[PDB]
């Protein structure tokens, strides 16, 4: 009689679809996912530093709109904006708003240290009912608009050394009045000329008068610039009217910061990728959630499932 | 499938078999049995496990990027942007393709391997005692107990032992 | 006696030479080429709507140079520019140019609407011998050259309101004279200062008085900008002389629509991939035509064969 | 090529087979002929096809995109533009090479596994009463006529029924 | 490893094989020798040239291209600059690391392959006049002295001459 | 008795690790390396034409900074810049200078040649402290100070035309006074304004009078353009003070010209692949020395080592 002896593998009731180079689908006996394709809706607070905007552009936290005082001199790993936010203070625009953003969110800091200029011959504090700051007209707090003293406005020609180890950042503006009345009554002369220079850099700015469409009853406009101050340089500022001061310096730091446009509500949870549609888990190597990232992320594709085999072809019987 | 083992000359797997991957089935005069053989099944587990130790758990920390939705027209500049993601999209997305179409592949050709390269150990280790008969089965012309069928799984059968009572079935008239 | 069986496989006279990890030339019995390498040399008019733009670019057809009244309102998913296409109108140029193209080729329209401006006080319609339509002076059709009406340009301050559910693109313009007495004959005062604003932005030009040297006769020059005015918010256009006036609006739309730079001729036939060449079959992944391609095209590649085996290995007797 | 019988054991293809990829040549006492093998033969056709799938008529949309050719001399984002192009382009031109080579290899080894699938197959279909001759051929110890070989290609050969005739001319002196 | 030759049923390499990559350990009624076999050799060294010819000495060259390193802080021009750098070398640092993985599995592959080749060769050449101990060793049935180990080496051995001998051998009780 | 007969394959007692797909420790017989990881820390002067900057950047030995007049004329393949450089002239800005710098840079060529502008009715040459050239107040020599001559600076309009088949590259400035005595002393009138244009193009730029940080005790500053006129193309100057005016033209070629960063030393050898840390040997595919590069280079990744199998599975007894 003798005896048989047979050799065999496996099988599995429930196999798994794959595909492979030369069939788009083999069943095998088991296959994990590589494509995270969920979130559980929610940014998680830890382990980065997440600063929730609320109300508050970044750029309204920077020059000091007053619904965002809160936000004076905090740090974040993540700025998070928020699409109701809305400003309201004195109409603004930043030319190259872009880059400014950009460069505050890569810093991470809203550090701000006042200096004494010395503003001798005007006017200080003006304020607006565009900005209301606890009932009071108010005006951004990091800026100060200057005004005629005993209608003189003399020539300003101001200087602020830099005897920091590291760079400052300056933010000012230009104020375009809706009419030459409105220059006058402010200013006490026609139309300035604003300069601000350093031995490496120069910027010139002119006021443009004229009305534009009313923004919270205000046909005028301040437009936004900055200047990075490096140690040992020297801050100049020339003008005859129109300048909206500094009153300090932001510190501009070097790191991981950076800032994300999401409504997902932050959640008290430890995840190491956020995006804008909330935490996700990173143990697979890509994600179809978003292309917008922070952190320690799987990679983005379009592929909304890839299956790894990770068993034998299934052979039932 | 390259090997022809697995989906190939092993008509197909056994849904008993829970305890390995590979194994053994065996009849004689004691009856019909089962066993696993857990050297070939960890081999195919080993070398999955190195793929996966290479996918699972391994991303790359990004911090400040570029801006990838707009909410204004603007022209060349935002043509740029987006142009840069949507490059780097679709090569990813390739690679993730091609990554998993080849791996698969050869999980596939490496688990036939292992049924292979057991089969082939088998049938050496059976000399001139038995005959393969093309299904993956051996025909054994010899009596084998159930201490002798372990004694092959275990790797310790002596096939001098039988072969005066093998040839002697295999070669009669 | 017996017999003999032997196992076998088939060669082919003519074999092939590919490509492998471990060689570089191995015959084969057959392969595929995977990179297309040739056009017929026409632009086929299907499946994609294209637009012949023939001697006009798409922003002379946008402002409305003479030769391109027949572009009007039309809509393309590619529009095709000629090397051989040339202006013919008021010298202009257009700070950013290739930003305007890019947007409005991307909106796929030159859908125009004709608003009713104010412009009580000035002379309208103003037009030049460099511009000729129909043998008469003319100018750009969808802008609108205003002069001084009895020797008096009152300031312009001129509202338009968009009170629609979609985008309003607004192109204009500033007048650079050639000479102060040019100013003073067409707007009869020094020279003036343009300020386009909404809720939202401000635009303000100076023009800048001086010889450039002659088009068609004509050292001045026109400057051309543009505007985009979003729901609910309101163009502001605020001058004293300078002023080339919008005479509407155009659509702006978002969707598939491009432009592509070609001499290719169009032809009555049906391909869904197009290059600056003609367009290619797309039956292969890959392509060494043009890195320029619009629809559904093969991916460009440097090779210019690349062969997939499709046979065993060459083994001739 | 890794498998050993394409380019290896079997010494060359046959120019004279048309009507299939892999078959038989026999001599025996009715005389020489020759058979396509169907089912190794649309094995391998049906990988290849599964390649071609991938491969054609799976191209990509797309639409507005950056400039990519220049009149004027512009400085820093002309230099962007064209870099982006350029990395672009070396990396899918990096892509197709890789994969042609991959592919091509793959198509090699496939094609040669599936002639070696078809040898082991008939080898084992045969038992005790033929002799592999190392070239792909196998000798058949016992009369073996037109059905006979028939019955093998077609896998209904039951080997009993010669074996005893098979054993008696394999192992005489 | 797939083949299962080389770290499998070969049970280790020979370090006193320094003329060949491959080869024959014998013992007769003359002694122990070794001896390399150039063939098998030969054929894996022509593949992991051809994989070299493929990756050393191949460079691309490029000029004038995007600056990479900054002075200055500048927000959105530069962080496009930043990212089209980092993107690139995050895909050209994946392209190597998978090259290299993939290429490595295919050598060790391909090294096995030629080793397993050349055991299937010699065990057919032997015919019925040897068995295989599992182990890549043949006990050969028959005298074979130092001429005849190297007709088996050449490929000019003569089983034929043999055969009584060796089945006389293998058959007895 | 008989024989035994064993097949076998080599093993080494110095086996090395190489990564696989199914293990990232395998020891193979032997390997290679397909990353450069180091440099000899020069850049050899051969096969590519080197011009080390020595104190000179690009653009100071365009303008003719006095540091730089050993320039003059000269090509390269790869133009090397020294952290150590400084400028020692006149102080000046260039908006957009990192487009001139590239530019030049890909045209590899400072070729010059003087051409004969009609300035009548002004004073040539002015010089400064600011910029000694041998003990002598000096200037850029590519450019030309005009001052009033018998205090008046009567208007200019110079025409320059490109009758050559190639185009011409025209460096030029504004001088921006620090105070207003200093404008009349200068220039005889207010404020200026300049023009330069061709058929194709214009730019005007506005001098701003104001104190700017001193800078080899200037307060001053001078800002530089360019303008590229096309063959049959005309350069029109038109000013009435400030100018700072073009000598004559640069060539603009193209070709593989460019530059970089480097503190390495230039060595008497030959080497295809420069990086800023010295040439690197090309014979490897990758190479983790530096992402910047010029000429036949390994790409650049991450890893500083990848070692490539060329050998079999080493097993030792
Ligand atoms: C003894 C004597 O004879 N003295 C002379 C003075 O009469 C004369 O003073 C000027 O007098 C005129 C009247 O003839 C007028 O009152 C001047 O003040 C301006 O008044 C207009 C009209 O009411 C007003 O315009 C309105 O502004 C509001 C909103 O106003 C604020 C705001 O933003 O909340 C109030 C802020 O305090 C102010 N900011 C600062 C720093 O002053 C701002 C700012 O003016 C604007 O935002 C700039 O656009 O405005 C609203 O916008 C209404 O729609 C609008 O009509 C102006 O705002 C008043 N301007 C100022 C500076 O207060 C008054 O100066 C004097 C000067 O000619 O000469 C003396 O000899
Ligand atoms: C009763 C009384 O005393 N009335 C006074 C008037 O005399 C006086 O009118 C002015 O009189 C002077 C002569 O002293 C002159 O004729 C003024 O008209 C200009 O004339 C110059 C010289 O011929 C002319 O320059 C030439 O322009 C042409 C091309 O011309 C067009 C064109 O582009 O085709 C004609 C167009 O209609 C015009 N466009 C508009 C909207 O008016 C344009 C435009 O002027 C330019 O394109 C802007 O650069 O020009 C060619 O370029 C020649 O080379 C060039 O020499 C001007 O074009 C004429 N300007 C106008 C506005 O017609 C005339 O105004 C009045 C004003 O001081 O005062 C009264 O009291
Ligand atoms: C007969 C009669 O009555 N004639 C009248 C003249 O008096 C009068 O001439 C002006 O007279 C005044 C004095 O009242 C003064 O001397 C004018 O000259 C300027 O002097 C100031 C003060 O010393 C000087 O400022 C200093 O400049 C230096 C550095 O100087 C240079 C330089 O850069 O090296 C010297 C260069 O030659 C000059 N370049 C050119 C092309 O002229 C430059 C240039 O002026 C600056 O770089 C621009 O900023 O300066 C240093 O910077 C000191 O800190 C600074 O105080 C000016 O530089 C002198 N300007 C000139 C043009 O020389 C003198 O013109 C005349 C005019 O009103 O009227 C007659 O009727
Ligand atoms: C089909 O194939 C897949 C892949 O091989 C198998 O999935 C693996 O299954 C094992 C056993 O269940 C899992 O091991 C466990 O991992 C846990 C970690 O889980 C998280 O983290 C990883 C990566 O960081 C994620 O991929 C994963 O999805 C989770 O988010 C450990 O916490 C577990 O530890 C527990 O058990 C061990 C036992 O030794 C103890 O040491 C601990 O005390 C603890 O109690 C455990 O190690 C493994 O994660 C799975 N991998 C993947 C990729 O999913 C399937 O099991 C297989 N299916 C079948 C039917 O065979
Ligand atoms: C070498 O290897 C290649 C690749 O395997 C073989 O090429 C294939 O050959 C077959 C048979 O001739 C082709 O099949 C035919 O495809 C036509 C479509 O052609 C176009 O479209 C594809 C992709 O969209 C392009 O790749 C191609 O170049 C063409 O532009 C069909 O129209 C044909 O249909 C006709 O025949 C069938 C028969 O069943 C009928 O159903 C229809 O009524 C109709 O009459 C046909 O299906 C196939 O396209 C080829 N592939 C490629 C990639 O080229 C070679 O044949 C082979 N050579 C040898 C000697 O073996
Ligand atoms: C482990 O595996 C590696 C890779 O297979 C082997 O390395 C090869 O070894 C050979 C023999 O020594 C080398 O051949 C020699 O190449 C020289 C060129 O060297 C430079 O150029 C190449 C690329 O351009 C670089 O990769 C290399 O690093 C050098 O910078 C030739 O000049 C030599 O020529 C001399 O010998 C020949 C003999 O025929 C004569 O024709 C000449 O007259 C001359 O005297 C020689 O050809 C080869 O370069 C190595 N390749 C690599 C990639 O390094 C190891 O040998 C191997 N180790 C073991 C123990 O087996
Ligand atoms: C130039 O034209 C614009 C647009 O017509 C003028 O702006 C408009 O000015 C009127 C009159 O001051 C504003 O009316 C005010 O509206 C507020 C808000 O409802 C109301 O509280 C006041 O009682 C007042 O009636 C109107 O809002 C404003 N429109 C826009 C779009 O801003 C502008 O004044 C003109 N400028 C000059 C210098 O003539
Ligand atoms: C500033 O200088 C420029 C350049 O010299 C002057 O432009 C030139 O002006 C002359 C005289 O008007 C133009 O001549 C005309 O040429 C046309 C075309 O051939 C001809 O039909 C007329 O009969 C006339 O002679 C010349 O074309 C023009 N040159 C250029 C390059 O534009 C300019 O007028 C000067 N400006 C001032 C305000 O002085
Ligand atoms: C606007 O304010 C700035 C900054 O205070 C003034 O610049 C400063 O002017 C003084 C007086 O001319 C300069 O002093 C000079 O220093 C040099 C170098 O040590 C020395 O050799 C001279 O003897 C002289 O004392 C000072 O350097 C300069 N400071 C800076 C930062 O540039 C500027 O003059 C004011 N402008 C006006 C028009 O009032
Ligand atoms: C099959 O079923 C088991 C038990 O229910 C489950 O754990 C396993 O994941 C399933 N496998 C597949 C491939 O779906
Ligand atoms: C700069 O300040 C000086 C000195 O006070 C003054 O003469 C000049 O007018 C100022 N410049 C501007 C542009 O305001
Ligand atoms: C804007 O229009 C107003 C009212 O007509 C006028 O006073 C002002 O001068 C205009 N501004 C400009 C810059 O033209
Ligand atoms: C250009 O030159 C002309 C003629 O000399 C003159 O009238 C005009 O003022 C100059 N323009 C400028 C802006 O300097």
């Amino acid at each position: 009689p003798g005896a048989t002896l047979c050799l065999g593998h496996h099988a599995v009731p429930n196999g798994t679809i794959v595909k492979t180079i030369t069939n788009d689908q083999i069943e095998v006996t088991n296959a994990t996912e590589l494509v995270q394709s969920s979130s559980t809706g929610e940014i998680c607070d830890s382990p980065h530093q997440i600063l929730d905007g609320e109300n508050c552009t970044l750029i309204d936290a920077l020059l000091g709109d007053p619904q965002c005082d809160g936000f004076q001199n905090k740090k974040w790993d993540l700025f998070v904006e928020r699409s109701k936010a809305y400003s309201n203070c004195y109409p603004y625009d930043v030319p190259d708003y872009a880059s400014l953003r950009s460069l505050v969110a890569s810093s991470g800091t809203l550090e701000f240290n006042n200096e004494s200029f010395n503003w001798t011959g005007v006017t200080q504090n003006g304020t607006s009912s565009a900005c209301i700051r606890r009932s009071n007209n108010s005006f951004f707090s990091r800026l100060n608009w200057l005004t005629h003293l005993k209608f003189k406005y003399p020539a300003l020609n101001v200087t602020m050394p830099n005897n920091e180890k590291f760079d400052k950042l300056y933010i000012w503006g230009v104020h375009h009045p809706g009419t030459d009345n409105d220059q006058i009554f402010l200013y006490a002369q026609a139309s300035g000329r604003i300069t601000v220079s350093t031995k490496r850099s120069q910027q010139t700015v002119i006021p443009n008068i004229g009305s534009r469409p009313r923004v919270r009853n205000i046909p005028s406009r301040i437009s936004i610039y900055w200047t990075i101050v490096k140690p040992g340089d020297i801050l100049l500022i020339n003008s005859t009217g129109n300048l909206i001061a500094p009153r300090g310096y932001f510190k501009i730091r070097s790191g991981k910061s950076s800032i994300m446009r999401s409504d997902a509500p932050i959640g008290k949870c430890n995840s190491e990728c956020i995006t804008p549609n909330g935490s996700i888990p990173n143990d697979k190597p890509f994600q179809n959630v978003n292309r917008i990232t922070y952190g320690a992320c799987p990679r983005y594709v379009k592929q909304n499932t890839l299956k790894l085999a990770t068993g034998m072809r299934n052979v039932p019987e | 499938g390259i090997f022809g083992a697995i989906a190939g000359f092993i008509e197909n797997g056994w849904e008993g078999m829970v305890d390995g991957w590979y194994g053994f089935r065996h009849q004689n005069s004691e009856g019909i049995g089962q066993a696993a053989d857990l050297k070939s099944t960890q081999a195919a587990i080993d070398q999955i496990n190195g793929k996966l130790n290479r996918l699972i758990g391994k991303t790359n920390e990004k911090f400040h990027q570029i801006e990838k939705e707009f909410s204004e027209v603007e022209g060349r500049i935002q043509d740029l942007e987006k142009y840069v993601e949507d490059t780097k999209i679709d090569l990813w997305s390739y690679n993730a393709e091609l990554l998993v179409a080849l791996e698969n592949q050869h999980t596939i050709d490496l688990t036939d391997s292992e049924m292979n390269k057991l089969f082939e150990k088998t049938k050496k280790q059976l000399r001139e005692n038995a005959e393969d008969m093309g299904n993956g089965c051996f025909k054994i012309y010899h009596k084998c107990d159930n201490a002798c069928i372990g004694s092959i799984r275990n790797g310790t059968y002596d096939h001098d032992v039988y072969r005066d009572e093998a040839l002697n079935n295999r070669f009669q008239i």
